[PDB]
């Protein structure tokens, strides 16, 4: 048979127990087949409908339609001013009733606020213009880390953004938003890159990263297009005095040319004072090594320090 | 289409006398209504204009 | 010149409370020599469209008294007693008022007692002996003790230290929430209800212990739903998300975008529609539907909508929905929350409100008594020169007043025109 049926418990699905005893022993050879215990879930009401119910199956999207009857002389659901937002949605709205629109956050509504439905479909629509009380938060990104910190600003009040540890937003740092509400680029966000004043791991912007062993070096000139600061470089047999982005200096220092080495420094435009400091490096191997201070120039290009 | 006042007047006579209706300040022009029901419990209507 | 107008809030259903307004006096440069300045004014408003349903009452005999269960067993009764006190109605047991409601409230005594056997030292909540974290547990536990605060009390250094653990560990900085306790797209779904789960919970808990990290930890929470919500991705997961939103700022316009992606995901029945509910999966005990369409009720209801809410009520009250319903509680605890705040919003709006419209530095004009019998105002004729102050006094409901200013304006203004004709 079946037994066991339970009122609703700690899960629980009623257990109904099943026990094979009808036989009884037995040559052996034996029991029976199917499942002990179902174990099908419990089921309450509240419940109050009355009931009793009666349902029957249609469904509909926003179903086409169209619902609306003009011979019931209505208005359709209106569109309200810049910044919208109009309170109890309706998809029909009756003649002579009239609709209050509200500000989406931040505003307010200024001027006489309202929308009467006209005896025609169309709507009175009464002076009114959302004027702007306060400024949001932008969508930015999690990198910051942004002060002063709040939902939301009042007018007057400026916003500073800084990527920390390393990198740098690279600007803009500071805005205030009079609505307004700054100028911030949403399209190419801001994404703070590696600053050039960061040891940890600089020489691997230029690795690509995540190939092959990982990052070591990119070239020739596909590391350019950026702003790229000059620097004034000198060296391989051509030795002019030169300027160049720092684009090209991490570029002439790798790999390739490293064999044949490099030098250096900047950031001179080419120039005038710190051209004499280039005389003089006519001194690197001779006689035997630079040992001065940085007369090194470091190995990878440093601070240094 | 828009309602501007109601009043509820109890009929001894079966003739229902209300209290003179009002043109406001600032009338808008056109052709009004007049509306009435029997409040509780029947739903007959009558229109005047 | 109609040029102002007010709706009058006497419970604040609607953002913050409005009661006086006061309408400004000025005068025009282009005003007509002698003439005057005429203003009306009128008041009207509410009618709530229907009463509909009720709940209980067999529930009270079936759950209220009737091993880990023991939280399944004590949560219910938190929403079911809130909805006893929504509704107002205690006087349908032939007992005394008095002894039903002492006797539920041992209830919660022994509720409290027994969740307080769920928290570790951690002040984190456990489901078993305290093995694993779990920030769920952690969430959904912050609800129903958000409720007790509005009923008889909770220390707040006690229960403070409960929301730091959120935020010192188990924020993330993305602003997502995850749990210890234990198809590459399925991730982004499962983070946006556990950051909404615990949305629910601490936005309930906000209120009974302000502070400044857990309002900084608010900001990143709902911002993060903001803009991940933006793709579709489930129903459920947007109704959720929405409720979570609706808990918090109305106003924002990426959650408007967000209600209106959920009414266009939302089905109905009928034209006019006479049910409204929410379905999760495309072209698909079994019915996991009444999650998603509670808290898209739950979503409506906070937006004070009854025109909205009324055919999702509808469905509520009766259905193929059984049920039918898991965890449990999880699915029912919103339905009946979902029931109680329906009855409280239709109690919100009774149109009880008294209007007395006066001059600021004069005497008063007149006043208006508003009821269910009169939900209209016959326009008033403002003559006399001076600031015009309407005011209300406590009331129950919702109302508009409209004051037009007409004045006669010449017209030799050709200054504002820009025309010399002759
Ligand atoms: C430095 O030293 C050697 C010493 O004989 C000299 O031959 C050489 O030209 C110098 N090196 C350079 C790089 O000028
Ligand atoms: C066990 O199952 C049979 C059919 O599965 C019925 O005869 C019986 O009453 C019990 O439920």
């Amino acid at each position: 048979c079946w037994s066991s049926w339970s009122t609703c418990d700690a899960t629980y699905k009623r257990s109904r127990t099943r026990e094979c005893n009808n036989p009884a022993p037995q040559r052996g050879g034996k029991r029976c087949e199917g499942e002990k215990r179902q174990e099908e879930d419990c089921t309450f009401s509240i419940m109050e409908n009355n009931g009793q119910p009666c349902i029957n199956d249609d469904e509909e999207m926003k179903e086409v339609d169209l619902p609306e009857i003009e011979a019931d002389s209505g208005c359709p659901q209106p569109v309200p001013p810049e910044n919208g937002f109009i309170r109890n949605e309706k998809q029909l709205y009756l003649v002579g009733e009239d609709v209050e629109i509200s500000c989406l956050t931040g505003f307010e509504t200024v001027g006489y606020q309202y929308f009467r439905c006209l005896p025609d479909g169309t709507w009175r629509q009464g002076d009114v213009e959302c004027q702007r009380t306060e400024c949001i938060k932008p969508v930015v990104q999690e990198v910051l880390t942004i002060t002063p910190f709040q939902r939301l600003y009042r007018i007057g009040e400026s916003i500073e953004l800084t990527c920390p540890k390393g990198f740098v937003v690279a600007g803009p740092s500071r805005y205030t938003c009079q609505g307004n509400s700054w100028t911030p680029p949403i399209s190419n966000s801001l994404t703070c890159e590696k600053d050039t004043l960061t040891k940890l791991k600089g020489h691997c912007q230029l690795g690509q990263k995540q190939s092959g062993s990982e990052c070591i070096c990119m070239s020739p000139e596909e590391d350019c297009s950026h702003h790229s600061e000059d620097l004034c470089v000198f060296d391989t047999d051509s030795n002019d005095y030169f300027t160049s982005p720092a684009c090209k200096f991490l570029a002439e220092k790798c790999l390739n040319n490293q064999q044949l080495h490099f030098l250096h420094i900047g950031s001179c435009q080419d120039g005038r004072q710190l051209e004499w400091g280039l005389e003089r490096t006519r001194l690197s191997s001779n006689s035997t090594k630079k040992e001065s201070c940085g007369y090194d120039t470091c190995y990878d290009w440093e601070k240094c320090s | 289409g828009s309602e501007v006042d109601m009043v509820e007047e109890i009929d001894h006579i079966g003739i229902i006398s209300f209290p003179d209706f009002k043109i406001p300040s600032n009338p808008r022009y056109g052709m009004w209504t007049i509306k009435a029901k029997y409040k509780e419990d029947f739903s007959t209507t009558g229109t005047a204009y | 010149e109609s040029y102002s107008g007010v709706t009058l809030d006497p419970r604040g259903i609607y953002g913050t409370i409005s009661r006086r307004k006061e309408f400004p006096y000025r005068i025009p440069l282009d005003l007509v020599p002698k003439t005057e300045i005429k203003r009306i004014l009128s008041v009207k408003g509410l009618l709530v469209g229907e009463i509909l349903s009720a709940v209980l009452s067999q529930e009270g005999i079936n759950i209220l008294t009737h091993a880990e269960a023991e939280l399944m067993s004590v949560v219910p009764v938190f929403y079911v007693f809130h909805y006893l006190e929504t509704g107002n109605h205690w006087n349908i047991f032939h007992s005394d008022p008095l002894i039903e409601k002492q006797k539920l409230k041992k209830k919660l005594k022994e509720g409290m007692l027994s969740i307080m056997s769920y928290r570790n030292a951690d002040y984190s909540y456990s489901v078993w002996k305290g093995g694993s974290a779990s920030t769920w547990l952690t969430a959904f536990a912050l609800r129903v003790l958000g409720q007790v605060n509005k009923y008889v009390e909770q220390n707040q250094n006690s229960i403070c230290n409960s929301l730091l653990w959120l935020v010192e560990n188990y924020q993330l900085d993305n602003g997502s929430f995850k749990e210890n306790s234990q198809l590459p797209v399925e991730a982004r779904e499962n983070s946006l209800y556990l950051t909404a789960f615990t949305v629910i919970g601490i936005r309930k808990a906000f209120d009974i212990c302000p502070l400044v990290k857990i309002d900084t930890a608010l900001i990143k929470a709902d911002n993060f739903l903001l803009e991940n919500t933006l793709p579709a991705q489930s129903t459920f997961t947007l109704a959720i998300s929405a409720y979570a939103l609706s808990l918090g700022d109305k106003t924002h316009p990426q959650f408007r975008s967000i209600v209106s992606a959920l009414k266009r995901e939302a089905l109905v029945k009928g034209n006019p529609p006479i049910y409204r509910f929410w379905k999760d999966n495309l072209q698909h005990g079994t019915a996991r539907m009444v999650e998603t369409t509670a808290y898209a009720l739950l979503t409506s209801l906070n937006l004070k909508d009854i025109n909205y809410v009324n055919p999702v009520i509808k469905w509520l009250s009766e259905e193929q929905r059984y049920g039918g319903g898991f965890y449990s509680t999880q699915d029912t605890i919103n339905a009946i929350e979902g029931l109680t705040e329906y009855s409280l919003l239709v109690k919100q709006l009774r149109l009880s409100m008294d209007i007395d419209v006066s001059y600021k530095h004069k005497g008063a004009l007149h006043n208006y008594k508003m009821t269910d019998k009169n939900f209209l105002g016959r326009p008033v004729e403002v003559l006399l020169n001076d600031d015009l102050i309407v005011s209300t006094g406590f009331g129950s409901g919702l109302a508009t007043v409209h004051v037009t200013t007409v004045v006669h304006k010449t017209s030799t203004s050709e200054e504002v025109c820009s025309f010399y004709l002759k």
